[PDB]
């Protein structure tokens, strides 16, 4: 079988050996020729020039990307690169996997981890478990915030449960806060539960302000999505103990297993397309000639990328570019400032550790 | 020796680069620049998005630009890659001639002002016309894309915040033959029709409206600029009224006004304490420019009254306010200016309006 090039890009320390181990158990129509690449930087230029150099020095059919940062921008950079070059990119760990709402129309970028809408519903399930029916929402303008608010609103307005959405705050973190605008907005909060949609960096500032006006102590419980907790080994000091987060940052699904599944997805999808059309998309020889060769390129390979099953496991992606059925882990920031497993979301069912929340 | 503060620009031609240089030179002559002195750094548009993004890093951000002017090239090449790369660091981008409404979305373009208004703001002019000519019942037809919906939202805000829209009709972009949609409009009693659509989509509407005899006497057609441009103008019904943003395509004029605004904002910025420098280059830098958000606020609230393109202010989306429009009326298949929106007021000239039919 012919070989297709797959670049696996790793940012930050990682056991390359352990990663090469979890991986040629392919008897498909095509076999992967993978290439581990180390990267030290995660700025726009570094990421672009690196992937472009790979694409020009070799024939890359797809990219598997993983980083150890809390930088959600990385996902947005990858989507741009993916759409422009029409190359499949899987963000499987780190900032690369942090929700990227409204991917490009031509994007072939897929992320491991929950969609925004799924996290929103997981949160409502948590609140239902403990009969926390009265709450407010705080988001920034971070892309996806509308999907988050809409999802919540759609769910609670279509249920006979006595949900009471008191307030929805929209914080503008693109301007400075010298006029104490965000402080004045937060002072409006009264709910005992607060859902916060934003980035990790934004959360640390918002919590600092929220603390100053006494909204983080006892009586107030904040619930944030995966990307706010991000790397759970890095816990900002402004984060309030008692913070609850839906998470997917490498609890039961290790990096090695992810890299192996990433390679599988890309390889299977190419095999499936080859077996049906007798051709696969030719690897782009460069990024610097995409404007010419666009009538000759297409995101055709997407329809196969989203429907792969491997070793009897459904690795399907949504058309929005998210994982379909991720086993989510509910985590709590405890007294020792450590993130702590306190529930699991599996088979569209919530299984919490505690019946009554112990004191944090 | 003063502190040199670089201003960036991505412009159409070398001629415009030189205009940008001279504009910055004049700002330095005009202002007190013992402490702070501007320096111009510019390139022209690269052939594709990725190259453009890289150039922003290599040519501009490497010079520690505090802001970046961007023109819309007239030749598929948008300011978007520049908005993205600059936005990564919270370095403000000033659009010179981009009209698409999507650049008003803070989620996508989180440090983007422009000295021209988005197409959607043409609703402001429509509204004043509805007051003036007392069109208290209108039918709104818009393309079911971002731009079409943007115009609908803006007009509905004005109407809900007097005249009323008796109905709103959305059609799928790229639909030739819109008989079904237009028949629905025909039934209604209102006969003032407002259209937001691309060139090609407006053409389809116009043709279909003609076959349904909805372009004759009794009807009023009020549209924007795209809708009386190119091929849309070729099939537009006589008597139609449209708009043309004055100086809307004059890159030179907007470079002048943008530089003046940015220079004024920079001198105002350095009146405050604890101003940090933007990152030098992209490589190895992933943190935002800490002073970026402050500088954005300063720009947002900038006022430049004696601008080449008129009074310069920005709204809460960083879009141009007090924009000036030519009110055009197709008479005998010739576009004729029948007045202007001077930024806040409609001014009818001595040329008489000829409506559809009459
Ligand atoms: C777009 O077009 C509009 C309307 O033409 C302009 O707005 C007008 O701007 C002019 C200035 O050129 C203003 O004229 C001044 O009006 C003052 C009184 O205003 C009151 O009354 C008027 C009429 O009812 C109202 O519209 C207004 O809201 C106020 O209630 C006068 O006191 C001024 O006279 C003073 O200055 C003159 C110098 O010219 C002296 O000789 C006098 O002694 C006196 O000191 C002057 O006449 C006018 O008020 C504005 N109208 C409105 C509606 O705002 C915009 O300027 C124009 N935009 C652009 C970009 O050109
Ligand atoms: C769709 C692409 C967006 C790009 N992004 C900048 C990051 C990025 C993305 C792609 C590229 Cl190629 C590059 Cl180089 C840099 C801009 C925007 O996504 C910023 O994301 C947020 C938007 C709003 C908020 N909150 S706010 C407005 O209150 O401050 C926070 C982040
Ligand atoms: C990253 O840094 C390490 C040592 O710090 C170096 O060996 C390696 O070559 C660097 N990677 C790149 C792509 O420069
Ligand atoms: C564009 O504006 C400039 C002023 O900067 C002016 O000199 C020139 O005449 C204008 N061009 C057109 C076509 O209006
Ligand atoms: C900024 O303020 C700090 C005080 O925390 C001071 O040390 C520093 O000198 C100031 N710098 C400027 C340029 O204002
Ligand atoms: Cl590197
Ligand atoms: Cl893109
Ligand atoms: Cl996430
Ligand atoms: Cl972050
Ligand atoms: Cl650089
Ligand atoms: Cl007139
Ligand atoms: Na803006």
């Amino acid at each position: 079988p012919p070989s297709i090039g797959i670049a696996v890009i790793l940012v930050g320390t990682s056991d390359e050996v352990a990663i090469k181990d979890a991986h040629d158990f392919h008897h498909l129509s095509v076999v992967p020729r993978v290439e581990l690449v180390a990267m030290n930087e995660t700025d726009p230029k570094s990421i672009i020039t690196r992937i472009c150099d790979l694409m020009s020095d070799r024939k890359i059919q797809g990219v598997v990307f993983a980083d150890d940062t809390d930088q959600e921008a990385i996902a947005q950079i990858l989507d741009f690169i993916s759409a422009q070059t029409l190359t499949p990119i899987l963000g499987i760990h780190g900032g690369s996997s942090m929700i990227m709402a409204d991917k490009d129309e031509s994007s072939m970028f897929f992320q491991f981890g929950p969609s925004i809408e799924q996290q929103a519903s997981v949160m409502l399930n948590i609140m239902e478990e403990y009969d926390w029916y009265i709450f407010s929402i705080v988001t920034t303008y971070f892309p996806g915030y509308q999907d988050f608010v809409n999802k919540i609103r759609s769910t609670i307005e279509n249920s006979f449960v006595g949900w009471e959405l008191e307030e929805v705050l929209l914080l503008d973190m693109s301007l400075d806060d010298g006029d104490s605008k965000i402080q004045n907005q937060l002072k409006k909060l009264q709910s005992p539960i607060i859902l916060l949609y934003c980035t990790k960096e934004e959360a640390t500032y918002i919590f600092e302000v929220a603390n100053s006006v006494g909204l983080t102590g006892y009586g107030y419980t904040w619930i944030v999505p995966s990307l706010v907790a991000g790397d759970t080994d890095t816990v900002p000091s402004e984060f309030p103990t008692g913070l609850i987060s839906v998470s997917y940052d490498e609890w039961d699904y290790g990096l090695p297993a992810r890299v192996r599944d990433g390679i599988a997805i890309i390889t299977t999808a190419a095999s499936d397309m080859l077996s049906e059309h007798s051709f696969i998309p030719e690897p782009k020889s460069s990024c610097y000639n995409t404007h010419e060769k666009r009538i000759y390129q297409s995101n055709m390979l997407n329809r196969y990328l989203i429907n792969v099953t491997f070793e009897g496991r459904d690795l399907s992606f949504s058309e929005d570019g998210y994982q379909m059925h991720p086993k989510l882990v509910i985590i709590l920031l405890n007294k020792e400032r450590k993130w702590e497993r306190v529930g699991k979301w599996k088979d569209k069912s919530l299984q919490m550790k505690y019946y009554v929340w112990p004191r944090m | 020796d003063p502190k040199i503060v670089n201003i960036g620009a991505v412009l159409s031609t070398k001629k415009h680069e030189q205009i940008f240089r001279e504009a910055v030179n004049q700002a330095n002559k005009r202002h007190f620049t013992r402490k702070i002195q501007l320096q111009a750094t510019s390139v022209t548009h690269r052939p594709n998005a990725i190259q453009m993004a890289l150039s922003v890093c290599e040519d501009l951000i490497s010079s520690q630009v505090y802001a970046i002017l961007v023109s819309h090239p007239p030749a598929h090449l948008t300011p978007t890659p520049i908005s993205y790369t600059a936005g990564f660091y919270r370095i403000p981008v000033i659009g010179l001639t981009t009209r698409m409404s999507i650049y008003s979305d803070k989620s996508i373009h989180l440090s983007f002002l422009r000295t021209v208004p988005p197409y959607s703001h043409q609703a402001l002019v429509w509204f004043e016309m509805m007051r003036l000519f007392n069109w208290n019942h209108v039918i709104l037809i818009v393309s079911d894309d971002h731009e079409g919906r943007a115009a609908q939202k803006k007009l509905e805000t004005l109407l809900e915040g007097g005249p009323k829209a008796d109905k709103v009709l959305q059609f799928e972009p790229g639909t030739k033959n819109l008989t079904a949609l237009l028949l629905e409009a025909k039934e209604l009693e209102a006969r003032v029709i407002i259209l937001s659509a691309s060139e090609d989509d407006a053409t389809a509407v116009y043709k279909s409206a003609a076959m349904l005899d909805m372009t004759g006497a009794g009807y009023v057609w009020l549209v924007g600029e795209r809708e009386i441009s190119g091929s849309a103008l070729r099939y537009a019904p006589d008597g139609i009224i449209g708009l043309q943003l004055i100086n809307g395509k004059n890159e030179s004029a907007h470079i002048s006004d943008a530089v003046a605004v940015v220079a004024q904002a920079i001198h105002e910025l350095f009146e405050m304490e604890n101003i940090t420098d933007p990152p030098r280059g992209c490589v190895g830098n992933t943190n935002i420019w800490k002073t970026g958000p402050l500088f954005k606020r300063v720009l947002m609230s900038s006022k430049y009254p004696d601008g080449v393109t008129g009074r310069i202010e920005f709204n809460e989306d960083g879009d141009r306010k007090f924009a000036q429009y030519s009110i055009m009326n197709l008479q005998n298949r010739k576009l004729v200016q029948v007045g202007i929106f001077n930024g806040s007021y409609i001014i009818q000239n001595d040329r008489k309006i000829i409506w559809p039919g009459g």
